[PDB]
């Protein structure tokens, strides 16, 4: 995942 | 909460220049899952953040190869091998890993030129203004360099900072400097109660203040 | 193909509350998610997963967030309560994918009690007289207007080397703008020097001559 909400 | 600092705050580079920018968090970045969620962007005046590198060391698709991430846990880089001129920017880390998510103070990347003292112009309240009721002054700070300055108002002598209100330009694309503009704001009472008014700058390229004056009753 | 589309500027008035969109579309993604970032700086507010309603938010923005999706149109909204003016500042939409993330345009929130209110523009001449073969800076200041933009030309313009135009600053609920220009001594007072002055918002234009004291 990419992005400032990948870890989610 | 995870706290992201960068140094240094301000990396100015002549074009062709290695470049390196740190991240350091207060606790470790790498999640329980395997992964270090720390990224890199990038942010022109007036654009939204690009992302450049993702999870430490990952360029993304387009990034040119000039760009590269290192480190882990708590410590991490960013190098450009050769700085371009459409790098310069402010560059952001930012962590993903741990919530509240949350982002460094950011590094401004920019041109470095040979120092340049400031044109200092003061100007009293128009004519306009006073008809209408207030007192403005004005001190342009026009085409320095470098960007680090300091501006204080005196009145008959005494410093004044209320009323003081400050407006900075970016770095100029022709000749890499910085210009600044004060205004201190009087009631008419206030100004028809003091003669001297002077901007006074702080700058590397004098050991002493920058001074320009008028006195009010000339 | 891919768009990421937020709302435009807002203006609102302390105290009260505003409610702002962002909408992801193509065909180019299945799952994702949508933060919200503040830059006065960045702050990172929250998160949204528009297809199933599940949101992580930042401690700090639990009671002055809070978001939401319309999934009949699949558009995210973030609302800002309770407005201050630690609130002016443009909030980022971002997505993310499991192939790639992407920042929207930003939308403004200016926070302020004023209406619409036209510029007061003057003049700014120097004090005492150049000296031959010399620069000259004159300068407009435009005081006491809201919303933004303000415009700010010289001799409609033509007069574009030498210029600069410092950003406004909101202060006590309306804008300062100020811009200078230097000139050789040879062309001013002995040629026109007119900054020229439109607020859109008020229907205001202004041209004020710069004249020698």
């Amino acid at each position: 995942a990419v992005g400032i909400g990948a870890v989610f | 909460d995870v706290l992201m600092t960068q140094s240094p705050l301000s990396l100015p580079v002549s074009l062709g220049d290695q470049a390196s920018i740190s991240c350091r968090s207060s606790q470790s970045i790498l999640h329980s899952n395997g992964n270090t969620y720390l990224d890199w962007y990038l942010q022109k005046p007036g654009q939204s953040p690009k992302l450049l590198i993702y999870k430490v060391s990952n360029r993304f698709s387009g990034v040119p190869d000039r760009f590269s991430g290192s480190g882990s846990g708590t410590d991490f880089t960013l190098k450009i091998s050769r700085v371009e001129a459409e790098d310069l920017g402010v560059y952001f880390c930012f962590q993903g890993s741990h919530v509240p998510l949350t982002f460094g103070s950011g590094t401004k990347l920019e041109i470095k030129r040979t120092d340049a003292a400031p044109t200092v112009s003061i100007f009293p309240p128009s004519s306009e203004q006073l008809t209408s009721g207030g007192a403005s002054v004005v001190c342009f700070l026009n085409n320095f360099y470098p960007k680090d300055i300091n501006v204080k108002w005196k009145i008959d002598g005494s410093e004044r900072q209320n009323g003081v209100l400050n407006s900075w330009t970016d770095q100029d694309s022709k000749d890499s400097t910085y210009s600044m503009s004060s205004t201190l704001t009087l009631t008419k009472d206030e100004y028809e109660r003091h003669n001297s008014y002077t901007c006074e700058a702080t700058h590397k390229t004098s050991t002493s203040p920058i001074v320009k004056s008028f006195n009010r009753n000339e | 193909e891919f768009q990421l589309q937020q709302s435009g500027p807002e203006l609102v008035k302390p105290g009260a509350s505003v409610k702002i969109s962002c909408k992801a579309s193509g065909d180019s993604f299945t799952d994702y998610n949508l933060s919200w970032v503040k830059q006065i700086s960045l702050e990172w507010i929250g998160v949204i997963n528009p297809n199933y309603g599940t949101t992580t938010y930042n401690q700090k923005f639990k009671a002055k967030a809070t978001l939401t999706v319309d999934q009949s149109s699949s558009t995210a909204y973030m609302q800002l309560n309770s407005l201050t003016s630690e609130d002016s500042a443009v909030y980022y939409c971002a997505f993310s994918s499991r192939l790639f993330g992407y920042w929207g345009q930003g939308t403004t929130l200016t926070v302020s009690s004023a209406s619409t209110t036209p510029p007061s523009v003057y003049p700014l001449a120097p004090g005492s007289a150049a000296q031959t073969n010399s620069m000259v800076t004159l300068g407009c200041l435009v005081k006491g207007y809201f919303p933004e933009p303000v415009t700010v030309t010289w001799n409609s313009g033509s007069l574009s080397s030498g210029v600069h135009t410092f950003p406004a600053v909101l202060q006590s609920d309306l804008y300062t703008l100020s811009s200078s220009v230097t000139v050789p001594s040879s062309t001013w007072p002995s040629e026109t020097v007119t900054c020229n002055v439109a607020h859109p918002a008020s229907s205001t234009k202004v041209d004020k001559k710069i004249v020698p004291r």
